[PDB]
Formats: structure tokens, sequence, C-alpha cells
């Protein structure tokens, strides 16, 4: 729609290419010690609490399970996930914060999917912070019961008007095979050009965060039988967007370790943000979808 | 004597680990100290004969997540130490009962989530000593056998979830099981026959199967019940003294149910209060008691009727041979038993030859005898009380 900087010079608004965010996410998986294989432990199944095939070794590489392999590229059915300790620890919470970090201003296009393996959380949050991670905001709150885990009425995204919501549809027990998503609707939100302020900068961050708070259950109360039927497991976490170039840029590139703008109309910056040094007799103007089809460019000019 | 190249074993040499890897069958040179070998998340189509025959000190094998379609009947022969044999997650559509020729030791039997089609008659018969057995997510299951679970005497635990059972099997020889797992299959009603000649039953997870109805005494017979999931269903009510008769019952999952909190389930709010906080969920009607746990709910502010025997047994005079009916219409959720001429009570769950109690409260007879002479009361109780009704038998 918006894709060409410059032709024939003659200048219009420009947007980066979609990307598969995950490919340049860095992790951060607090707290230290979380992350299951030092000491090893072997995992049960709800389905079967005496079924306790799996186990997790930080030492061996194939029994090993890294935060980053939730987010790198999959073959056919040879699923890679992050998996975190047995509930050993119970009473005390079992409780994992996952952070999406990116170090530049990204634009969601598409639904926010995590992939669970084994069950899906009974309480989690998703969160997102624009300045690196200094403030944070909630996405949408996800729980078995809302009134229960955070004293939110039990509402769906299917059924909104033109808001921070509790979702239920996301964390019920349907067993290992069955209901593996946890998603965050983003195309059913921006369903409901548009010049709103808060629209554009609502799918906007430079983080993402899960505040897996209560791991699955099996469909029932915690057994103290049995606590190594309790943990948490990630394959995947697809965060599908482009970057915000402020419609002065067309590509988006890794430099100096994180993702940067390819700035055009003589800007600068990580966003496109400011005027480049020897264009700096107009203030910095952010490019326009609106005249269409090409849009205003709002370049920085020179004397 | 040495590790294989696609495998990575320990320093006991007790441990092989061949996961992962894009093997189509299992390693060459497996070492005879091995007592636990890992080949899951591999490709492989065929166990054939002999293959771990050397591997003496083998405990568990790890079969589990492979494409294995064909099991050879001496495929697990010289595993004497063999205790668990997982081979879930596979292409199996019939059960290879020659392949469990000679596993004196095996204990565990993971078959979940295979396409088998049927589990016939006599299947496991060669495993006497298996204890535990997971045939669950068999969603590909058309048929089984009313003998398919004979010959088990030593199994404790059964895994029979995900399968979509319409009709439960004849568990009758599994006479020493005490962990039943039916989770996630199809039963609008829970009969007494259900789960008859299960005396040793000490835990019953009937969750996510749609029970919208528990019958009169269907438990009754459930003398060892300790524990009993129920959560996840359609039920509103439970019947008066359903587990009176249950001495153990001490741990109890009733959540997720649409529980209708009127009269019928005092007895319960009582029995949980008296023999038990988050296990039992909440009342979803009436409008007055929705909100409210089960275990909350007082009988203090409740006004209640005695049992209504609306229709009383009639006098009946019959020939031999013909068959009679003794009927007491009574609210649904009461308690009904019958005390026969010579001193017998007999219930919905008791096993009778030819007198029978019905769901509805009413005594079948099927063809009468010379010696059905007498008075037939019917004994009807709640939690508010109780109600007898007489009739006379003749001939
Ligand atoms: C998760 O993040 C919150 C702040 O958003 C922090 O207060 C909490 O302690 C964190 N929990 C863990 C386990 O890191
Ligand atoms: C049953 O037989 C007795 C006589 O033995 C008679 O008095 C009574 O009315 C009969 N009842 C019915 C329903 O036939
Ligand atoms: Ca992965």
């Amino acid at each position: 729609d918006y894709d060409i900087c410059k032709s024939w010079w003659e200048f219009y608004a420009c947007q980066p290419k979609v990307m598969r965010l995950k490919d340049y996410v860095k992790v951060k998986v607090e707290p230290s010690g979380i992350t299951c294989g030092d000491p090893p432990e072997r995992f049960c199944s709800h389905e079967n609490p005496y079924l306790c095939s799996n186990e997790c070794d930080a030492s061996n590489p194939d029994l090993a399970h890294p935060p980053r392999l939730m987010f790198d590229k999959e073959e056919e059915g040879l699923a890679t996930y992050w998996q975190s300790i047995t509930w050993s620890r119970y009473p005390s919470p079992l409780e994992a914060n996952i952070t999406l970090s990116w170090n530049k201003t990204v634009e969601l296009t598409d639904d926010v999917v995590m992939t669970f393996e084994y069950g899906r959380p009974t309480v989690m949050v998703l969160e997102k912070s624009l300045d690196n991670g200094r403030t944070w905001q909630p996405y949408q709150f996800y729980a078995e019961d809302c009134m229960e885990a955070f004293g939110m009425s039990a509402r769906r995204a299917r059924d909104m008007s033109s808001r921070v919501l509790c979702t239920e549809e996301y964390s019920r027990w349907a067993g290992s095979k069955k209901e593996k998503h946890v998603r965050f609707e983003v195309r059913d939100r921006f369903a409901i050009l548009e010049s709103a302020k808060g629209l554009k900068e609502f799918f906007t961050l430079t983080d993402l965060r899960m505040r897996l708070l209560r791991p699955a259950l099996g469909g029932t109360y915690v057994q103290r039988e049995n606590l190594y039927k309790y943990f948490y497991a990630i394959s995947n976490i697809e965060v599908i967007g482009r970057c915000k170039c402020n419609l002065h840029a067309n590509l988006c590139s890794m430099r100096e370790g994180s993702l940067q703008c390819e700035c055009e109309h003589n800007t600068t910056g990580p966003d496109c943000g400011k005027c480049k040094k020897n264009f700096r007799t107009r203030s910095w103007r952010a490019g326009s979808y609106l005249p269409l089809p090409h849009g205003s460019p709002n370049a920085c000019a020179g004397t | 004597q040495n590790c294989p190249s696609v495998c990575s074993c320990s320093n006991q040499f007790s441990k092989v680990v061949c996961t992962r890897r894009g093997l189509s069958e299992v390693p060459q040179g497996i070492p005879s100290n091995t007592r636990y070998l890992n080949l899951m998340e591999n490709n492989i189509q065929m166990i054939q004969a002999d293959t771990f025959r050397h591997l003496h000190h083998l405990e568990v094998l790890q079969l589990g997540r492979n494409s294995i379609r064909q099991i050879e009947v001496g495929a697990f022969n010289g595993l004497a130490s063999l205790n668990t044999l997982e081979l879930f997650d596979n292409w199996l559509t019939v059960i290879p009962s020659g392949a469990f020729e000679y596993l004196s030791k095996l204990r565990e039997l993971w078959l979940r989530n295979n396409p088998i089609e049927s589990i016939p008659s006599y299947a496991f018969n060669r495993v006497p000593s298996l204890m535990r057995l997971d045939l669950g997510e068999l969603k590909k299951l058309e048929y089984i056998s009313e003998g398919a679970f004979e010959g088990l005497f030593n199994l404790k635990y059964l895994n029979l979830g995900m399968c979509n059972i319409k009709d439960m099997p004849n568990l009758t020889p599994l006479v020493g099981l005490e962990e039943l797992e039916m989770s996630g299959n199809h039963f609008p009603e829970i009969r007494p026959g259900s789960f008859h000649g299960l005396s040793s039953l000490k835990k019953l997870w009937v969750m996510n199967s749609q029970v919208s109805l528990i019958e009169r005494n269907a438990f009754d017979g459930l003398a060892s019940l300790v524990e009993l999931n129920l959560a996840h269903n359609n039920l509103s009510s439970l019947p008066h003294d359903l587990f009176t008769p249950l001495r153990y019952l001490v741990e109890l999952h009733l959540h997720h149910n649409p529980w209708n909190c009127d009269c019928d389930i005092l007895w319960l709010a009582w029995w949980l209060r008296e023999y038990i906080s988050t296990c039992c969920g909440r009342c979803h009607a009436p409008m007055h008691m929705r909100g409210r746990y089960l275990v909350e709910v007082d009988q203090a502010s409740f006004q209640c009727s005695a049992p209504f025997i609306m229709d009383a047994p009639r006098d009946l005079n019959i020939s031999e041979g013909r068959m009679a009916e003794l009927k007491c219409r009574t609210p649904p959720m009461s308690s009904v038993k019958w005390l026969l001429p010579n001193g017998t009570v007999l219930s919905h769950a008791s096993r009778h030859p030819r007198i029978s109690v019905l769901n509805d409260g009413t005594l079948n007879f099927s063809h009468v005898l010379l010696s059905d002479t007498g008075v037939y009361t019917c004994m009807v109780t709640n939690v508010a009380g109780n109600s007898n009704a007489s009739a006379y038998l003749n001939v």
C-alpha cells in the first residue's frame, strides 16, 4: 500500500515489509532458576500421572530446554520448547516472566500467538512497554476463572465496541494434543485512513511480557501426591509486524545488535523521528497516509 | 561394550539416549549394561524380532512418539528386566498381543494416542504381571470385546479416557483394580451396572464425559472408593445417600457442574461440611443461590418437603409366571429401597435374578413365583424425612 519512498526527485510515505519479529528478539526469563535442567527433573502427564516419559537436563543438549526454543524456526512436527521447573515448591506459586525485548518500536499487524506444550496456564497476563521496560501497561488478562484470579468480569474480544479485558477462552484444560494456543486478537481489535492518535499507538511497542502466574492444573485442583505434573512449556511465540519508521523508510535491518530503520526523506534516528544533521531548516514532521494513494512525504530540508 | 554413534550414553552406562534423530530403525550396537533406553522423536516404522534380545538389564524402553506400524512376535525377546514399555504416539492400528509374550516383570504398558481400531478378547492375557495400562486417546477405536480385559489379575491402573466411548466396557475381570480413568468419553447417565465388580476401586475419574444424571445407588458397589472425580459435567443434583455406603470417600471433585441448590443438594452440603473448599464448585441455580459454594450452602434458611409418594404401590392379583409391577412414583432425587416379605432389602444397585428396583422407584418382577406372597413396602428417604407405603402381592 505504502512501499515506495522515492521515484523519478519525488518523495512518498513508506512502510517497511511485515517481518516475523521472533527472528530479531532478545529474551529475559525471570526469576533465575525457573528454567528446567539444574538439577535434572522428570515431567509427568495430567492425563496419566504415572506417564513420566520426558526429562529436562541442562548438561545434555538433547534433554535441555533453553528460552531460545520459543523463537527458533521449526521443521514439520519437530517442535522445540522452553520448559520451566516442576511445582516442587508448592504451595509457593510457580511464577515466570518472559520478556520479549527488541530495543526498537515495532507495529503489530497480526495476532500474538503463544503455543504451549502439555498445557496452557490457568492464570497469565500479556503486557507491553513503549520505553524499553521503564513503564508497563496490560494488553489482555488470561484466567480459567477471571473473577477468582483478577476480580475482573470475563469478557470476549469478539463482543467489543469502539479497552483492557479478562478472557477465559485460552485457559481451560482440553488435554495435551488439543487447545495449545493463547492469542491476542490484533486483527479483531483493529476491525473496530483513520487519523486517531491512540489507534496506531495501541499496536506499537518496544517490548512484550508474559506474566505466567499459575500453570495448567489438568482440569481440577492441585494434587500434592505428584507435583511433577505442573510446569510451563512454550514451543513458539509468534509475533508478526513491522518497524515504526514514522512513514520515512521501507527497509528495517539489524544494525549494532538491534533493528533500525533505513531512513529516507533526509531523516535520522532508530524510528526516523529526527531531521538529519544538514537538513534541519524545517522541524521534523511524521509522514502521513493522506492524500491517497501515495501520501504526504513530509521530508526534512536543507538550505 | 561401547556407545553407538547416533546415541549418547551416561557414566553409569545405564542410560542410552537416542532422541531427536532421523532414525528409521533401532541402533545396532546398544550396550548390554543398558537399564533405560530412549528412542523417542524418530521415524522408526517397525520393531523386528529379537531387536533387544541381549539387553537383559533393560528396565525402561521408550519407543514413544515414532512411526511404529508393525511389532513382530519376538520383538521384545530377552527383556527379562523390562518394567516400563512406552509405545504411545505411534501408528499402531492393532494391539500386538503376540509381542507381549515373556515379559514376566512388566508393570507399565503405555499404548495411548494410537490409531488402534479394536481391543480384542483376551488381549494382554499373556502379560498377567501388568499393573498399569494406558489405552487413552484412542480416537479410531470402534470395538471393545467383553473379554478384552481378561487375564489382567494384577492390574491396579486403567486409563481408557478420550476414546469417545458411549457405553461402559466389561471391567469385571479387573478384580484388583484400584484406579480408573474414564474422563473425556460420553456417558450422559451413570448406572450401578456401569462399574459392576469393581470392589477394590479406590480412585474414579469421569471428568468431561457430559454426565447429566447419576442414577440411584450408582456407586453403592464401590465400597473401597477413596477418590471420586465427576467435575466438568452437566450434573445439577446427586441422589440422596449416594455417598453414605462409601465409608472411605475422603477426596471429591464436584466443580464445573451446573448445581441446582434446592432441598435436593442439602444432603450433599451437609456431607461435605462433615467429611471434607475449592473441591466442589458453586450453585448455578436458583437465582438466590447462584454464585454460592455448595460447601457454604446453609440448611438453616431452607423449608423442605418430606418424600412425596405420589403413587403408592397397588395390591396385585397375578398368576404364576406373569410379569408384575409395584409402582412408587416419588421425587426423582429421593432415596428408594424395597422391603420384601422375607426381610431382605433391595435397591436400584441390587443384582436379584428376578426382582429389580427401577430408577423410577417401581419394583419389577419379570416372572412371579408361588413364594412371592406377602407385604412389599416402598421405603422413601429425604433430608427432610422419610415415607413408607405397602402393597399385598397375591400369587
Ligand atoms: C514479574 O514482573 C513484575 C513487574 O511487572 C514483578 O513485580 C514480579 O515480581 C515479576 N515476577 C517474577 C517471577 O519475576
Ligand atoms: C384382589 O383379589 C382380592 C380377593 O382375593 C379382591 O378382594 C381384590 O379386590 C382384588 N384386587 C384387584 C385389583 O383385583
Ligand atoms: Ca520452538
